[PDB]
């Protein structure tokens, strides 16, 4: 665990003690994660046996890299690759003169994209928030921090209650449904794909009760037709106020036609027709970034 | 072939592909015990039934044992000569791991090292689980036994939704297919075939080619040596009679099946010798 010199703290929270750490010889940067396995009674935490296996297998552009990982001196050091700033940072930087719409859809896409991949691997993220979403100076961004990850079977379980930061939290967990998968990651982006056009968060509430209310008086109070079984899951309430679903024209003011509608999929009320990441990609919204490959029908 | 429907979420061929694509990441050595000139078959058997039962204890899930069995067999195919006292220690550790990885509210380090009667401290699997899982460069995501009896029994009871995520099928005929995969897991022999030819093996037994091959994609030739050797526990398992489903406290009834289970199977693994 030499050769690797401590540059910067990046920070302490749920992840554990981040460094950056820049190679002697190589010049090389990386990033440090630093876990204290004297100080955990349980050993390796879950979290981190989690991440670091399918981080291993997750092996994509769009997907922060995990390196290596170095047992030593009753210490675990787990090598990611550098990136130098998080997107939050970044649309705070930007919250003055926005963020260009170019690059919007070229974030948009690329998020898109790593998602597709860890869909298609049966890992659901369960944690998409800017303060995740890291950027280099190449125009790239990319899927960090999968410590709160699950890899779901075929079929699913009931996996664990009242995931995602609150914020990007999707209403079929805040009303507290049993089983869930890939449609929560979707939810997360369609957020932050607003709060990326709007500079602000689209439903910035305090409680769960405040973030549903939040996200009805957006969307409008779901009922049984565009929500079959929403009135029968376990936090609903037939208390709830009846708001009207505002005009996309007000709620994103700068999204043309194709942006609205692909925001609509994404935040659409039903799991079961929410917008797949796949699917995501084939929209007329990237119609200009991306061109179709040939369908063999077979 | 690929048994998936279409699938909403990703291209249907590529979630299958990327599937079968991992069972060739995770090898199985089905001598890996000739590194271990000391050890004999029958004690594997005797691990892995005791940690059946441990599971049942803690009620853990079918998941969590056989990434248990999983990592234990991987392992001991990458290290040589190891003693009988030994195999206790990397036979909780593994579940350890295991539990951790799958458990939403996992037991505690001490009541692992509870059940070893005193036998394994609990620092003595702190130490173990660091070097299984630095022996098996950190690959702790396989795709388990019964991991594919899940799939398997999904879309044998899909309707035109094609919804595959949603578990929907009989709770009953699901514990009675993997309680002769719980027998025949004990057997080394087993890992000369891939999981999802054994799960499809004894699939078959309890049903038919047909349903076998529409959700499994595999062709009868691909499963017939297999399901040759599965013949012994296949009638063991018929002669002594299809179990009752467990009702279990906590544990809320459409999630009964998953929890795993044990009998005196030992005695049962016996009579498929012959
Ligand atoms: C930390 C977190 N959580 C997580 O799990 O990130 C994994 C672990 C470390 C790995 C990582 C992080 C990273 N850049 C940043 O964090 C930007 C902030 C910063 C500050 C000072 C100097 N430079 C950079 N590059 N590589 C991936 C993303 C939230």
């Amino acid at each position: 665990m030499e050769n690797f010199q401590k540059v910067e703290k990046i920070g302490e929270g749920t992840y554990g003690v981040v460094y950056k750490a820049r190679n002697k010889l190589t010049g090389e940067v990386v990033a440090l994660k630093k876990i204290r396995l004297d100080t955990e009674t349980e050993g390796v935490p879950s979290t981190a046996i989690r991440e670091i296996s399918l981080l291993k297998e997750l092996n994509h552009p769009n997907i922060v890299k995990l390196l290596d990982v170095i047992h030593t001196e009753n210490k675990l050091y787990l090598v990611f690759e550098f990136l130098h700033q998080d997107l939050k940072k970044f649309m705070d930087a930007s919250a003055l003169t926005g963020i260009p719409l170019p690059l919007i859809k070229s974030y948009l896409f690329q998020l898109l994209q790593g998602l597709a991949f860890c869909h298609s691997h049966r890992v659901l993220h369960r944690d998409l928030k800017p303060q995740n979403l890291l950027i280099n100076t190449e125009g790239a961004i990319k899927l960090a921090d999968f410590g709160l990850a699950r890899a779901f079977g075929v079929p699913v379980r009931t996996y664990t209650h009242e995931v995602v930061t609150l914020w990007y939290r999707a209403p079929e967990i805040l009303l507290g449904c049993k089983y869930y998968s890939t449609a929560v990651d979707i939810w997360s982006l369609g957020c932050i794909f607003a709060e990326m056009v709007t500079r602000r968060a689209l439903f910035p509430g305090d409680s769960e009760i405040d973030q549903l209310f939040r996200i009805f008086r957006t969307l409008g109070t779901p009922d049984e037709v565009v929500w079959p079984g929403v009135t029968s899951m376990p936090d609903y309430k037939p208390s709830f106020p009846k708001w009207a679903r505002q005009d996309f024209s007000k709620v994103v003011p700068p999204l043309d036609e194709d942006g609205r509608s692909l925001l609509s999929q994404m935040l659409h009320y039903d799991p079961n027709k929410r917008i797949s990441a796949k699917a995501a990609l084939a929209h007329p919204f990237f119609q200009d970034v991306t061109k179709p490959v040939p369908h063999l029908r077979l | 072939g690929s048994p998936l429907p279409v699938l909403s979420w990703a291209n249907r061929e590529e979630v299958w592909k990327i599937m079968l694509n991992k069972e060739k990441t995770y090898l199985r050595d089905q001598h890996f015990l000739e590194q271990h000139p000391l050890l004999q078959p029958k004690m594997r058997a005797i691990l892995l039934d005791w940690l059946m039962e441990v599971c049942e204890v803690y009620k853990l899930h079918r998941e969590t044992f056989y990434l248990a069995q999983d990592f234990f067999d991987r392992y001991m195919a990458t290290q040589e000569n190891v003693v009988k006292t030994l195999l206790q220690l990397i036979g909780i550790s593994s579940l350890f791991i295991a539990a951790k990885l799958e458990e939403i509210y996992p037991p505690k380090l001490h009541q692992f090292a509870y059940v070893t009667d005193g036998a394994c401290s609990g620092d003595e699997i702190l130490t173990m689980e660091l070097m299984i899982m630095k022996a098996l460069k950190w690959r702790l995501s396989p795709l388990t036994i019964v991991s594919w009896l899940n799939v398997y029994m999904q879309v044998a009871y899909l309707n035109d939704l094609h919804e595959v995520l949603l578990p929907q099928y009989p709770q009953q005929i699901f514990i009675q297919i993997a309680e002769l995969l719980d027998l025949c897991v004990l057997d080394v022999d087993c890992l000369e075939f891939p999981y999802g030819i054994l799960a499809a093996s004894a699939l078959y037994h309890f049903s038919s080619s047909e349903l076998m091959q529409k959700v499994s994609g595999y062709q009868w030739c691909d499963i017939e040596n297999c399901v040759k050797w599965m013949v012994p526990f296949a009638m063991v398992i018929r002669e002594t009679g299809s179990s009752k489903l467990k009702h279990f406290r906590g544990v809320a009834d459409e999630d009964a099946h998953n929890i795993q289970t044990h009998r005196d199977s030992l005695d049962l693994l016996d009579k498929a010798r012959a």
